[PDB]
């Protein structure tokens, strides 16, 4: 007729087990129930923000109404979900749509009052070509309707508070996101459930775990689904990487290449290798088998342990007495005492493992979703990270004081002892110009990205005007770029993990100081639509040069840190309290000695070599030409630059005059010898 | 004719930034509001493949489907 074609039925698949154990939400739940008793306004919408579970409730709702723990009035109530889909579907006439819906209505008034409705996505249903405004407002008005709701937030302000007369007729049922521990107990029925599918063991501390680094590091999404997401999708790397090994492909591959390298042969003793090998081969493929056919045993007969808890809840519905006993005292015991056999027996036989979901892999999974390097160490990373310095020194000669505070802060990060309040850190680099604070920041990228300019670098000598703060928070309601962000929100919002390099703060008005304000105090930053960005994870780094003179004049025979307070004070004039107190450590350069430059020298010329050796042309140099680099290079004012502009011309110029010349012959090494006072070129 | 298949058919989506609104009109079902019931129950294997600016503009204009 009517009610079995285009409804869904929800106490059916609560009685066949199709739907999820739902646990909490007692509060809600009991709200809805009364609302459902009424006499008039007896239509319930349930409201929250999208993730938090209102089809959840109304599946749990269905649950308890079959386990019958609900008042006496909703007893043997059925519950249809209703489907728009076939409703609109199959309407190809005028008035077809109409028609369908006015003999839902009455089989509903029918089955007289016995069937509780369940329309999700009610701002869905209120739009229909009336049409369906004008349809239910009489069901909704009589209360011989007991449509039950489930919208957005954001939809019910659109697409139902437009309307009064459709607005009174429902109820702010506010469903709540829930806090963390009521996270961790959802984590445990569905632990249930994504065991028995998954295949795997999930580990409680794994959960713990996944309920923390759920609220700490995705911040679009909403408790409990993300830690759902993350629970399962670690669930599934496990069934991958149990369904798979790589050790077997080691094997397979060198013995295919010996199998290939024996055909070309045919001294030999490679018969002898292949046959070991592929002895080897077998016996690791034989334990692959006999372990996937004892996680196969084990999953059986875990699923064979629910399906006699299922049938046990049917005979603590329907009342046999003997199969209580029964299914009670003889399933449960022994296979739950062979399934810890089972398991005693997987813990020695896994080897070749894991069958299980610690927190690691919980990590895995949560820093391949957002960038967030969680995880654990493998020892690549952490020598790599032990190495820091070293790693820092090969773009960066000299100043030692940046290197240490910077590496100090990436180190504090990757161990777990950072705020979770704050980004990682927030340097204001200080110091003349020309010794390396910006690309001290390329080196950063360099290192953490594997990029130089792979970083999100806000030019802070845009910013000269008040009113172009807009270009990184974005457009406020009603304007022009309104639909495009910001610059710099946007571009964290996507990669959380960046390094923002704040290009020569000092220029700016202060205004944009007054946002960095938010920014280093508490990671978080309104930009246009209205949205938070978290900020915790990011190294937003400021560049200046506010102290030129005073350090160009007084770093020689003055200490570090009375060097930090000088230049602490003179910023302290430039700046308001409030910003440079929000400062992790503002450090400071020093301008450069003699071998320093010598050392910058080095490197550009290795880049240069790099260049005309990738163009193919090799150069190789005398130290006295090199002594001559030094020599004009050097002056204290401008920084490690005048080395690089006299490299380009003592030597880019007469040799890019000759090599156009058509002189210089390729794949001969040009030799950089001197002249009495000058650099060239020779052949020879 | 995917249920029918019982689990067997990776669909494959390109411009799932389009699919947001594909038949609004006066008696429509904006084709998200006949796959957030599907996709909800995880009993289809949507792979979507957008944009990153057509994300912002399309997607996250909507939750419920983000
Ligand atoms: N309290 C809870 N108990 C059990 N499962 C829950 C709970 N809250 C959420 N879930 C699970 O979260 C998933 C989706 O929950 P839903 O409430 O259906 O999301 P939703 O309310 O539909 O959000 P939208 O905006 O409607 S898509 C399902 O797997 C539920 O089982
Ligand atoms: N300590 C250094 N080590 C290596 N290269 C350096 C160093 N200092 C400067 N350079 C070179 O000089 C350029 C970088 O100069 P920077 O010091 O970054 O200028 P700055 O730090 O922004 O100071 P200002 O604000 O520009 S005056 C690049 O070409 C580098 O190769």
């Amino acid at each position: 007729q009517a009610l079995k074609k285009y409804t869904i039925d929800l106490t059916e698949r609560a009685e066949q087990g199709k739907l999820d154990p739902v646990i909490g939400r007692d509060e809600e739940i009991r709200r809805t129930i009364q609302v459902l008793q009424r006499r008039t306004k007896n239509n319930p919408v349930l409201i929250g923000e999208p993730g938090v579970g209102k089809t959840a409730i109304v599946e749990g709702l269905a649950q308890r109404i079959i386990n019958g723990e609900v008042p006496e009035g909703l007893k043997g109530r059925r519950v249809l979900a209703l489907d728009m889909g076939a409703l609109v579907a199959g309407a190809k006439y005028r008035g077809e749509f109409e028609e369908r819906l006015k003999g839902v209505l009455n089989d509903l008034a029918k089955q007289e009052g016995n069937v509780i409705l369940f329309i999700d996505a009610l701002h869905t249903m209120v739009g229909a070509g009336m049409d369906a405004g004008n349809m239910l407002k009489p069901a909704l008005a009589r209360g011989e309707l007991h449509c039950v709701g489930a919208t957005t937030l954001d939809e019910y302000r659109q697409y139902i508070e437009k309307d009064a007369a459709l607005e009174r007729r429902f109820q702010k049922v506010f469903v709540a996101e829930p806090s963390v521990e009521d996270t961790i107990a959802i984590l445990r029925g569905l632990k249930e459930r994504y065991e028995l599918h998954h295949h795997v063991q999930i580990t409680d501390p794994a959960i713990v775990a996944a309920a923390t680094l759920s609220h700490r590091y995705i911040a679009d999404r909403q408790l409990p689904d993300k830690a759902i997401d993350l629970i399962d999708e670690a669930a599934s790397s496990i069934r991958m990487q149990i369904d798979s090994p790589e050790e077997l492909d080691r094997l397979d591959r060198r013995i295919i290449q010996l199998k290939l390298e024996q055909q070309a042969l045919m001294l030999d003793m490679l018969n002898e290798e292949l046959s070991d090998k592929e002895r080897q081969y077998s016996e690791l493929e034989e334990e692959w088998k006999a372990e996937k056919a004892s996680l196969s045993g084990t999953q059986t007969i875990k699923a064979e342990l629910e399906q006699a808890k299922i049938a046990i809840e049917q005979a603590r519905r329907v009342g046999d007495l003997a199969r209580m006993s029964e299914l009670q005292y003889g399933k449960i015991p022994e296979l739950e005492k062979q399934l810890e056999a089972a398991t005693q027996l997987e813990g020695k036989t896994m080897r070749l493992l894991r069958n299980k979901v610690t927190d690691a892999e919980i990590a895995e999974v949560l820093a391949r979703w957002t960038g967030i390097p969680v995880s654990r160490m493998m020892e690549s990373e952490r020598e790599k990270l032990l190495r820091m310095e070293q790693e820092l020194h090969h773009r960066v000669i000299g100043q030692n004081e940046a290197v240490d505070a910077v590496s100090n802060a990436i180190r504090r990060s990757r161990a777990g002892l950072a705020d979770p309040n704050r980004p990682i850190g927030s340097f204001l680099f200080l110091g003349p110009t020309g010794v390396g604070k910006t690309e001290l920041c390329k080196a950063l990228a360099n290192f953490m990205f594997d990029s130089d300019e792979a970083m999100v670098r806000i030019d802070m000598s845009e910013f000269m005007e008040k009113h172009s703060v807009s270009r990184l928070v974005g457009a406020p309601p009603g304007y022009v770029g309104y639909e495009e962000g910001g610059y710099l929100t946007e571009a964290v919002r996507r990669r959380p993990y960046s390094v923002i390099l704040l290009d020569a703060v000092e220029k700016a008005h202060p205004d944009v100081f007054n946002i960095l304000l938010q920014v280093l105090d508490d990671g978080r930053l309104t930009d246009g639509q209205g949205r938070t960005v978290d900020f915790r994870n990011t190294v937003v780094i400021m560049t200046s040069n506010l102290g030129s003179d005073l350090i160009q004049e007084r770093f020689g025979e003055l200490d570090y840190a009375h060097m930090k307070e000088l230049v602490l004070g003179v910023v302290s004039h430039n700046f308001r309290p409030e910003f440079i107190n929000r400062i992790d450590e503002v450090v400071v350069f020093h301008p450069l000695g003699e071998q320093h430059i010598a050392s910058i020298a080095q490197i550009q010329l290795k880049r240069l070599y790099k260049r005309l050796e990738e163009r193919g042309y090799e150069i190789h140099i005398s130290d006295e030409a090199l002594k001559l680099l030094s020599e004009n290079g050097y002056d204290p004012v401008y920084g490690a630059r005048p080395l690089k502009r006299a490299i380009q011309q003592q030597i880019e110029n007469p040799l890019a005059q000759q090599i156009l010349s058509g002189e210089l012959v390729p794949g001969k090494v040009i030799r950089l010898e001197v002249n009495e006072d000058r650099i060239v070129a020779v052949q020879h | 004719d995917l249920a029918k298949q019982e689990g067997n058919v990776i669909l494959f989506i390109d411009a799932l930034h389009t699919m947001v609104g594909a038949g609004k009109a006066d008696g429509a079902m904006d084709a998200g509001n006949m796959l957030k019931p599907a996709l909800a129950r995880g009993e289809l294997h949507c792979v979507g493949a957008t944009t990153l600016d057509e994300y912002r503009q399309y997607i996250e204009k909507d939750a419920a489907l983000e």
